[PDB]
């Protein structure tokens, strides 16, 4: 009665449906008591000012991961539910913009023209709404195109030792996508979306400066979540990039998404999971890190023609710590991905720069998005190299060699020199097909190893001068006719050592 | 230590309460006062069930105690110290749990068996009585222990009847006989 | 202000206080527990509920009697900075431990601060050279850059850095900060002595150097916020 009245006086006097009061808070991971109504993954506005997604629901205390500093949060605060699962502005205005994870322009070009909003979680297209991949992507790296041809849709994993300019390998793709960008290719052009996770603002900024130097950012979207930026926002960062991409994909526009470093996403989810008190998976990455990564990666696709035929292409970038691939996160990803593009550091030093570890470099489903001309020429490039690997083992025993092995050895050395490339130099397929023809037809075997690089430049100059008609044809028809092959053979002979 | 050991977790409070008030020999008093505060719990359902929820402070929790002891002064005195303990330990979810545990422990100290005759049907009072008589006749009741016997209806018991009391059951069921039949007529 | 608490626990130098008053210091606040031996500056890091925070203690806990009065000094610890911090070697608190006496503090600034924005970046590329050949050939520096060194420390590692101070900082006109976390006291004494000798610190007149020194003796928590302290300067 009066007792009940006094109890009523000290009571909460809120049903805590649609709201709830914080009860402890330390370590940036808050836990609130209340929130009887609450959708999972919802965004909840803390009275501090912070907004926080909710990843743990417990009957006691619902665990809302803060997106901001807890320095303005205090226990007993109210949080009032936004009532919306996380969402991003998506749209065409994103072209030429740096945007942070929450989808706020941090380029300082101010409010984005990104017409539409979407949700971070989107469920991947099924088998039924897809067509088979058959559309070339050429990165202007001869080894990549020849050995591990990239198709629009496909997931090709860039893996290799950290900070070997891992990012630079990807930037090369962007540079060759300049050729489409300039072009009237639109439905055939990739809008390149570079996602940068865990990296400092200055590194990213240097990259955007490089990109601006290369006058590419009329199709580049930079989604960023710098190292400073919050772990929840970092966790959320790949999936919100994915949604941004899907808008392009949905329009039938083809695009390509670089997820660099996906390895740092795993560290972020590790932090979250262990402070959501979730059981630790091996290597302290929770046992459902795979689920996060798998769902993310499967959202890049080549749609059916009834579904437009749009295609987001993915390139995840995984750092290998000590080149360790038996590590849980690398093992998991390898299974998920439809290519692996192992790089080799020793070969980087050996001067293949980029250095692709071509033995472990695979495109799991292989070729069907390789230029027809380029299929013909690089046919025995693999065989020669494979023989070269065996031959090289004998050669490093350093004994007198079988004559057959020295045919291989001599050719093989030149092949290695063909593989060597210089960072920030993309190359046109119309002029990469000739170089492979020359090599495979052993015209490079003659000229000394040192002057192969000179030959490549000069040969290209010679073709630019004289067989510039030939180059136009190779560009136009993308397969080598008998006449073109004969012209090309003759041309190589004509400029064999000049 | 005082008769009947209960290994209750948060029932350690009940156990403690029991032995403490047994040594002060104010157990009947305790039980009665416990009944009275338990009654005032049931008769306080809004914010005495709906604010048994943990959200109370120390200071606010104490004031809930104060409102309850304003409602009645029939308290053991040891259970007023126990009320203090429960407020300080912020034991409030296992509050009626402790009450139940002390009640069982107490009425065990007094002596009183419990029992139930789960059945597939609600048996007669003649049946209740006849069975109760039978049970008292059986050496199971040795006196110093009384009995509660509730026949309950459970569809789950299929076949027979099941008598339960003193951790001693006779469980007649169809299922076990069906089981033997099935196994052998498939092998 | 006087916002009382008691020290419920002292599990290491990660003291837990119970602010009796429901007025609870916010996270990253600073607290002064008064002691006969100075005071202790503690920093709220968790609220564990029931007005019981768990606080990092930036000083080496000992002697603590269970249930010790607290006073809230509020907010992130505000160090004292200035031209009168130049020359000084400053404690984590900011106390001039080289006993060139109190810093005439112009601005006292919070230990915690937020890194500049992506748009605020100004990305340099100006070559800084040392005159060390291996450095120049293999990995030439850039002024304003972020340089990094790895491997066993004080395996001449410290000496290598000292060589950098000798070269680069006797070619740098601006200010320079040496912050040594877990510094070897003798080496530090030598460095301080050398700095004073080479006029880099000159006791009379200006010093284009300021110093922060954190000894490895000092408890882990102190070492944790040595970095932030230097970073503020």
């Amino acid at each position: 009665s009066i007792l009940e009245e006094r109890i009523k006086g000290v009571s909460d006097e809120a049903n805590l449906n649609e709201t709830g009061r914080v009860l402890a808070v330390g370590d940036g991971i808050a836990r609130v008591f209340g929130l009887n109504n609450i959708q999972a993954e919802e965004l909840v506005e803390f009275s501090s000012g912070v907004k926080g997604m909710a990843l743990n629901l417990e009957p006691g205390q619902v665990g809302i991961v803060l997106f901001g500093s807890d320095r303005l949060v205090k226990e007993g605060e109210l949080v009032k539910r936004t009532g919306n699962i996380v969402d991003v502005p998506v749209g065409p205005g994103l072209l030429g913009r740096v945007v942070d994870a929450l989808g706020n322009p941090i380029d300082g070009k101010g409010p984005i023209d990104a017409a539409g909003r979407s949700r971070a979680q989107v469920k991947a297209p099924g088998i039924l709404p897809r067509r088979s991949v058959h559309e070339p992507v050429q990165t202007g790296l001869k080894a990549v195109d020849a050995l591990v041809p990239i198709g629009r849709g496909q997931r090709e994993l860039i893996i290799g030792d950290r900070q070997t300019g891992k990012t630079a390998v990807a930037l090369d793709t962007i540079l060759n996508q300049k050729r489409w960008n300039n072009g009237s290719d639109e439905s055939k052009k990739l809008y390149c979306v570079y996602v940068a996770v865990g990296q400092k603002r200055s590194t990213v900024a240097q990259l955007v400066q490089t990109l601006e130097q290369h006058d590419a950012m009329k199709y580049s979207i930079i989604v960023a979540a710098t190292a400073s930026e919050a772990a929840p926002l970092q966790y959320l960062a790949p999936f919100t990039a994915a949604s941004i991409g899907e808008w392009f994909r949905d329009n039938g526009k083809h695009a390509l998404i670089v997820y660099d470093d996906l390895s740092k996403q795993a560290v972020a989810y590790r932090q979250l999971s262990l402070l959501l008190r979730r059981p630790p998976g091996r290597e302290a990455y929770p046992g459902d890190v795979f689920y996060l990564h798998s769902r993310l990666l499967e959202r890049a696709a080549k749609l059916s023609e009834k579904e437009g035929s749009g295609s987001l292409t993915a390139l995840p970038v995984i750092e290998t710590q000590g080149g360790d691939v038996s590590a849980y996160i690398p093992t998991n990803v390898i299974s998920i991905t439809d290519g692996q593009i192992f790089l080799e550091a020793e070969l980087f030093y050996k001067g293949i720069r980029p250095a692709i570890n071509v033995g472990l470099s695979v495109s799991r489903v292989g070729s069907a998005a390789q230029v027809k001309a380029l299929k013909q020429v690089a046919g025995s490039l693999k065989l020669f190299l494979a023989q070269y690997r065996e031959v090289a083992a004998f050669a490093q025993f350093g004994s007198d060699l079988d004559a057959s092995t020295k045919q291989t050895l001599v050719r093989g050395e030149r092949l290695t020199q063909l593989l060597k490339q210089n960072q920030y130099s993309p190359l046109a397929t119309e002029e990469q097909v000739p170089l492979i023809y020359a090599g495979v037809n052993g015209h490079l075997d003659g000229i000394e190893l040192s002057r192969i690089g000179e030959f490549e430049s000069s040969f290209l100059s010679y073709l630019k001068s004289n067989h510039n008609e030939l180059l136009t044809e190779i560009r136009e028809k993308g397969e080598l006719s008998k006449e073109l092959l004969a012209s090309l053979k003759s041309a190589t002979e004509s400029f064999v050592a000049t | 230590p005082p008769p009947v050991r209960l290994f209750g977790v948060e029932g350690t409070y009940a156990t403690a309460l029991y032995q403490a008030a047994a040594k002060n020999s104010s157990i009947d008093a305790a039980f009665q006062s416990l009944q009275k505060v338990e009654s005032t719990v049931k008769k306080n359902p809004k914010l005495g069930h709906l604010l048994l929820n943990p959200a109370l402070s120390l200071k606010d929790r104490n004031s809930v105690i104060d409102a309850i002891v304003e409602t009645h002064k029939n308290l053991d005195g040891y259970v007023v110290n126990l009320l203090k303990v429960l407020s300080e330990n912020n034991r409030l979810g296992c509050f009626e749990k402790i009450a139940s545990d002390f009640g069982v422990l107490n009425d065990a100290h007094n002596g009183l068996l419990k029992g139930t005759v789960t059945s597939a049907e609600p048996l007669d009072p003649k049946s209740f009585k006849r069975i109760e008589k039978a049970l008292s006749a059986s050496k199971l009741v040795g006196q110093g222990k009384s009995l509660k016997l509730e026949n309950v209806v459970k569809p789950e018991i299929k076949g027979g009847l099941i008598v339960e009391l003193g951790d001693k059951t006779v469980d007649l069921s169809i299922s076990t006989k069906i089981q033997k039949l099935n196994k052998v007529l498939e092998d | 202000t006087p916002i009382t608490g008691k020290v419920t626990a002292v599990i290491g130098a990660i003291v837990d206080v119970h602010f009796e008053q429901s007025e609870l210091p916010a996270i990253l606040n600073a607290l002064e527990i008064k002691t006969p031996q100075g005071k202790l500056v503690l920093e709220v890091a968790q609220h564990l509920g029931e007005n019981t925070v768990r606080t990092i203690a930036m000083d080496g806990t000992e002697g603590l009697v269970r249930g010790e009065k607290v006073l809230d000094t509020g907010g992130p610890i505000s160090v004292p900075v200035g031209r009168e911090t130049l020359g000084r070697i400053i404690n984590v608190i900011g106390e001039p431990i080289d006993e060139r006496g109190p810093i005439k503090s112009k601005l006292r600034k919070p230990i915690h601060a937020d890194p500049p924005s992506f748009a605020e970046q100004s990305t340099s590329a100006e070559i800084l050279e040392t005159g060390i050949k291996v450095v120049d050939l293999l990995a030439p520096y850039a002024r304003g850059g972020k340089i990094g060194l790895f491997g066993g420390a004080g395996v001449g590692k410290t000496v290598f850095i000292q060589e950098l101070i000798n070269n680069i900082a006797k070619a740098h006109g601006g200010f320079s900060v040496f912050t040594g976390v877990g510094e070897r006291t003798r080496e530090g004494n030598d460095l301080y002595r050398e700095m004073k000798e080479t006029g880099v610190i000159n006791l009379e007149g200006e010093s284009k150097v300021a110093l922060v020194f954190g000894q490895m003796n000092e408890p882990p928590g102190a070492r944790a916020r040595v970095a932030l302290t230097g970073l503020t300067i």
